[PDB]
């Protein structure tokens, strides 16, 4: 049996990368909201 | 022509507060005039 | 990509030159590039002269630093057949070279061809006698590492306890030559600083002092390395003869250039 | 052919033993 | 005066001081050719594979540099200097005639 | 008078010469700053590309580790020395000296933005590099990780490495980097021109996060996962200079006055006449600060 | 006087304490002596209060530095009969003590009596795990040196590859505790600087921050050294138990003093 170290981790790794890339998007959304108020 | 307008001047101060090229041109003109030893033109870089 | 090991199985690259010289060259080339970029900002027809001055200054500085860190003061090279490694009677045909600098000696063993006896022979080892560094300890570490026979022989030739006194004289010469070169570099820095000041005479005198210190470093190195008794370096069926290398002549030309520039500056000021 | 067909013995006594290079060497 | 000792020893009870041999422990003619390659080169004339000799071919070259031969002064006459000391593989080869 | 010039050749070279003659000081300062940053980047890249074979780090990550380390060095230098652009008192003192003919101090604030605009870029690369590293560290065996990180992993035969989330959230560099990325996003978005126009209180509220940014930068490299922490060395002298300048600014007492008259002069000019402080003595050409 | 060797044949003295602690004590005592000398220059009745402040400040600083450099964080001591050296079946009666600090561990082996088996048994060895220092290399050097068996045993107990994980946890605890203590020392410097400034509130808050960082260093050390699995240290027929040493309690009292001083300063400012 071939052991795969990254099995079951691709989706979560992609989600983590997406959250890291969406940090500026979250900050931009918060800035727009506070500018409106 | 400042030397002809004022005949008795021996030292004239020229102070330049502007872009670097303009002040460079002013100091270059002062040096060219100072090359003849009639009167002295002392130039200053001012940064108010 | 994974699933195989190692991820990067290619051979690991080796830097193609000395790192100190490469860093000095990179820094001075970056300064030259910045000056060339700002060159059109230099107003008037002075820029040409300005360019020359800048280039000269940078070159001088670089040269000094390079000459202070290059092991090209006493160079020699022979082509010989010599024993290569222990527990092996096979001999290799190689160029064996000695490069004695201020802070140590670089021993080069380049196979001809490089691939001999299924081995890569392109050794360039360093043995430093700088203050605070123990040459005997480095030679012992080289012996424990198992360096090839010509390298070990040339390194043992420069050991402090070796019968021929190359170690003491070369260490003294390199130390004081390096001190004089550092003084010359400081004088070059001061000359560059003071040439911008209205007093050009002191800048010219500082440049002349830089040249004088370079020539003094040359003279001290020559006198201290000439007092040594003849140490015969015999490898295989040939003899290695050392001579003043490119660093010595670079120091000579740079010091003469600085002396002439300072003298010309002083003479021009006196005449004008 | 090379007249020296053997491994020349070192003067310092190093590398005489295959695994103990400092055996019989100067300073050991 | 105490002799040279191994620098890695002589500081703790489990590793007491051990003397260091100043010549090669092998019976490899070190007293004839020296205990180092530079010593051998100093002893050689590099001509016809012969050890270097002075004006008399039956005697080796006189030790000139102070790093070659032991120069203990003569107890009887007080003579010093390597003027009469021959160069051998052993550093103390001129202890007695 | 004005002479004719080439419609596509003479004008271009003349504008180029004008730009260089006007901003030679700016070009020189930017060149020196970027040269130092690139020199640190190249030093780390050379160390990991030519002088790090004994560690075997490049056998697993060759591009990621070089990018991460070089960007880390440049980022440490630039985040440390961005404080010098905000030393108001030191810049004011150096404004009238001869150094102004070589350094354009009046552009310091602009230079500030420039440095920041560079830093985040490199920062992103930094993060990206480590991302790659993490993935490789997530697919490397336990023996390889033990060799790469002796103080972090031990090869006991389990052969299964740590997961990606262990690196990102169960490791001090990972968590500190994530929080630093969030803080940088907040600061850069709120400090942008658009939202600086939109609001002022939010701008400073977010920009005061640089204290937490520097604290988390100190903590970020402290674990010494790959190399010894060097950020404090870069941060020492600039932080001291910035703190001294801030203390000097606090030492001065800011007067509080009222405006006598306000005029909206054309071309978007505001003429403000305000009460002179009782002991306010000044010479011609001097300038004040207003809030 | 000559004609005999050596000229000074007396035993060479040994420093009676740790050199870093001695230097810190000397520097702070010199500062205190200078302040006491200038004390009559302090005009008015303030001097008493001034004296107190000065003393307190100096003490705090000294304490921090000492606590950062003292190996008195985890101390233990037993009296045992144990094997002394290799190639010898004789046993010694001695006090064996462990002194785990932030940057390493000091192992003490003091004979009872000191003169046993015609040997002087007063060992105080150091094994450092500071960043950039290889603990395994130091243990190997100790093995090659031939240190006594209890010292080697206690040193091997802290090796990175030893079965019980004292090395990793203690290294982490010491590193971050030292970092927090350095932050506290910097805050102490800033508080001393800013107490002279007209804004006393910021100085009080900085002193409170110094106390907070000292308490945080205490808490981190406790939490990181408590997570370790039980490592049984058995020497001879006895077991060595470690506990928080004088450095831990000195840090506790100094941090509490700083916190209370800052809190009192803030409260007094608010009320006045
Ligand atoms: C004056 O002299 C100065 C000193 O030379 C000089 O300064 C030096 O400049 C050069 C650049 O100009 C630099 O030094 C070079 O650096 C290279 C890279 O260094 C890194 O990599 C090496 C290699 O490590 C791998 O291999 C060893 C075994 O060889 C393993 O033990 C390692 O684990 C590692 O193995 C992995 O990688 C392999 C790659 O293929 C894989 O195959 C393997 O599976 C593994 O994955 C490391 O050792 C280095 O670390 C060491 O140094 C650092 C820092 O000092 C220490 O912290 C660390 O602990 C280590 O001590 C580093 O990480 C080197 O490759 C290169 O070494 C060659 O040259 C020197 C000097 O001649 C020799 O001593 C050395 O043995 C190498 O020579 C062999 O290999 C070359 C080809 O690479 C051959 O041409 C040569 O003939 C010789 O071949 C013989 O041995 C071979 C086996 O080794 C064998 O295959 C052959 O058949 C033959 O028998 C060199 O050191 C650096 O900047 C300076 N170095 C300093 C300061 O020390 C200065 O410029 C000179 N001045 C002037 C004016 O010229
Ligand atoms: C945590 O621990 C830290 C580390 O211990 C500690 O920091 C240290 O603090 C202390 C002070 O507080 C300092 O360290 C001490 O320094 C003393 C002096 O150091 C100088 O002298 C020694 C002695 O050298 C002589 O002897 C050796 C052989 O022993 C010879 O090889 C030498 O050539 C020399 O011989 C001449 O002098 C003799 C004197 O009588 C003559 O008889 C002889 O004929 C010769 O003329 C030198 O080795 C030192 O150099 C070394 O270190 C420097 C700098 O690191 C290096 O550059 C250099 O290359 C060397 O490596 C230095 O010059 C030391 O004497 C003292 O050493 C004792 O303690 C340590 C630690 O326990 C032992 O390892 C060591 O073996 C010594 O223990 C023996 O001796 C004492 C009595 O002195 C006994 O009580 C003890 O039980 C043991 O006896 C055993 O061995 C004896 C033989 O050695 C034997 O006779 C006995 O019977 C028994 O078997 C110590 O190192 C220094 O400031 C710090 N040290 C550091 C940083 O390394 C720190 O404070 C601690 N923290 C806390 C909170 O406490
Ligand atoms: C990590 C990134 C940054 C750091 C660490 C940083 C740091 C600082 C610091 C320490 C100050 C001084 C605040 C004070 O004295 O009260 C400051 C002010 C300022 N910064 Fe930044 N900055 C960053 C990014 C930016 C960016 C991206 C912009 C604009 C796009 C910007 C624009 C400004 C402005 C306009 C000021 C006001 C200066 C003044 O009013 O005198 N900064 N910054
Ligand atoms: C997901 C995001 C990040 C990850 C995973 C990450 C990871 C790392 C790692 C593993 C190190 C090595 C530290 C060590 O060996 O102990 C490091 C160093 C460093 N990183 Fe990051 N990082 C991230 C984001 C950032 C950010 C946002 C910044 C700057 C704002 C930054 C700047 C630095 C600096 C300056 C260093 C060197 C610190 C020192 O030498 O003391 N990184 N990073
Ligand atoms: C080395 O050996 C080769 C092969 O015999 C020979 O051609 C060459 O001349 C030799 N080199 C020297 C310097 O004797
Ligand atoms: C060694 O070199 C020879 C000739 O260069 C070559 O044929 C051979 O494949 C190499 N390797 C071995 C193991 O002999
Ligand atoms: C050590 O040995 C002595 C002598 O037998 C004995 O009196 C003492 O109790 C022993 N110490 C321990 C801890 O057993
Ligand atoms: C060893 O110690 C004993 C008792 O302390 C003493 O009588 C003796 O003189 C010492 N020295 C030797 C060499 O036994
Ligand atoms: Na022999």
């Amino acid at each position: 049996v071939v052991r795969d170290y990254f099995e079951g981790s691709g989706f979560g790794f992609g989600v983590t990368i997406g959250t890291l890339c969406c940090f500026p998007l979250v900050s931009l959304l918060s800035a727009w909201i506070v500018a409106r108020l | 022509s400042l030397q002809e307008v004022h005949p008795q001047v021996r030292k004239i101060g020229v102070f330049s507060c502007g872009p670097p090229g303009m002040t460079k041109n002013v100091e270059k003109a002062c040096q060219l005039i100072n090359r003849q030893d009639r009167t002295h033109f002392s130039h200053h870089y001012e940064n108010f | 990509l994974g699933h195989t090991f190692p991820f990067y199985a290619g051979p690991k690259p080796t830097f193609p030159m000395d790192t100190t010289l490469a860093s000095i060259i990179m820094i001075f080339l970056t300064a030259l590039a910045t000056f060339i970029v700002i060159l059109p900002g230099i107003r008037g027809k002075t820029r040409l002269f300005w360019l020359l001055r800048v280039v000269t200054s940078l070159f001088i500085g670089a040269a000094i630093l390079a000459v202070n860190f290059s092991s090209e003061w006493s160079v020699g090279q022979v082509s010989t057949n010599t024993s290569y490694k222990a527990f092996s009677s096979e001999w290799i045909s190689a160029d064996i070279g000695l490069q004695v600098g201020l802070g140590g000696v670089n021993i080069t063993l380049t196979g001809t061809p490089v691939q001999q006896l299924n081995e890569t022979i392109n050794y360039n080892e360093e043995f430093t006698w700088r203050l605070g560094e123990n040459y005997a300890e480095e030679y012992a570490k080289a012996l424990e590492k198992g360096l090839p026979d010509p390298v070990l022989y040339l390194a043992e030739k420069f050991t402090p306890r070796s019968p021929c006194g190359l170690y003491r004289q070369y260490r003294l010469a390199g130390h004081y030559t390096s001190a004089m070169l550092w003084v010359a570099f400081l004088c070059w820095l001061l000359a560059n600083v003071m040439l911008s000041m209205p007093v050009l005479v002191y800048g010219g005198y500082m440049l002349l002092a830089t040249g004088i210190f370079q020539l003094l470093a040359l003279l001290f190195f020559s006198m201290a390395t000439s007092l040594t008794s003849p140490c015969p370096l015999h490898l295989g069926a040939s003899v290695l003869h050392t001579h003043h290398g490119p660093a010595f002549w670079i120091t000579l030309t740079t010091g003469l250039l600085c002396v002439l520039l300072g003298l010309a500056m002083a003479v021009a000021h006196r005449m004008q | 052919q090379n007249p020296i067909s053997w491994e020349v013995q070192r003067f310092d006594g190093w590398y005489n033993n295959l695994m103990e290079h400092r055996w019989g060497s100067k300073g050991s | 005066q105490r002799s040279r000792w191994d620098p890695e020893t002589g500081r703790s009870p489990s590793n007491p001081r051990d003397p260091a041999n100043q010549v090669t422990g092998w019976l490899d003619g070190s007293a004839i050719y020296g205990s180092s390659h530079s010593w051998s080169d100093a002893l050689r004339s590099f001509s016809r594979g012969q050890l270097a000799s002075g004006p008399d071919p039956a005697f080796p070259r006189d030790s000139q540099n102070p790093l070659l031969m032991w120069a203990a002064p003569d107890p009887a006459t007080g003579q010093n200097g390597p003027r009469g000391l021959y160069a051998f593989g052993a550093e103390r080869g001129n202890r007695e005639p | 008078r004005e002479k004719f010039q080439r419609s596509c050749l003479h004008q271009t070279v003349q504008q180029f010469k004008r730009f260089i003659e006007n901003y030679r000081r700016h070009i020189g300062c930017v060149a020196v700053f970027y040269a130092i940053a690139g020199g640190l980047f190249l030093e780390r890249a050379y160390y990991y590309a030519f002088a790090a074979h004994h560690t075997g780090i490049t056998d697993t990550t060759r591009v990621g580790i070089i990018l991460s380390r070089g960007t880390a060095a440049s980022i440490s230098f630039m985040f440390s020395y961005i404080l010098l652009t905000m030393c108001r008192n030191l810049i004011t003192f150096l404004r009238e000296t001869f150094l102004n003919r070589y350094v354009p101090f009046d552009a310091a604030v602009d230079f500030h933005r420039l440095i920041a605009s560079t830093a985040i870029v490199l920062t992103v690369l930094h993060s990206v590099g480590h991302v790659v590293n993490v993935y490789l560290f997530s697919i490397s065996p336990l023996s390889v990780l033990s060799c790469l990180f002796p103080g972090l992993f031990h090869d006991d035969g389990s052969e299964f490495p740590q997961k990606y989330y262990w690196w990102f959230f169960q490791t001090v560099p990972g968590l500190t980097g994530v929080v630093l990325l969030l803080i940088l996003a907040i600061m850069y978005v709120f400090a942008s021109h658009h939202f600086r126009r939109r609001s002022f209180r939010g701008f400073w509220l977010t920009h005061h996060l640089y204290i937490l940014l520097y604290v988390l930068l100190i903590i970020h490299g402290s674990f010494a996962l790959i190399q010894l922490p060097r950020f404090h060395i870069f941060f020492l002298v600039p932080a001291i200079i910035y703190g001294g300048d801030k203390l000097v600014s606090l030492s001065r007492k800011k007067v509080e006055i009222s405006v006598v008259k306000a005029e909206l002069l054309p071309s978007g000019v505001t003429h403000l006449r305000f009460q002179r402080p009782q002991g306010f003595e000044y010479k011609s050409g001097q300038w004040v600060r207003i809030a």
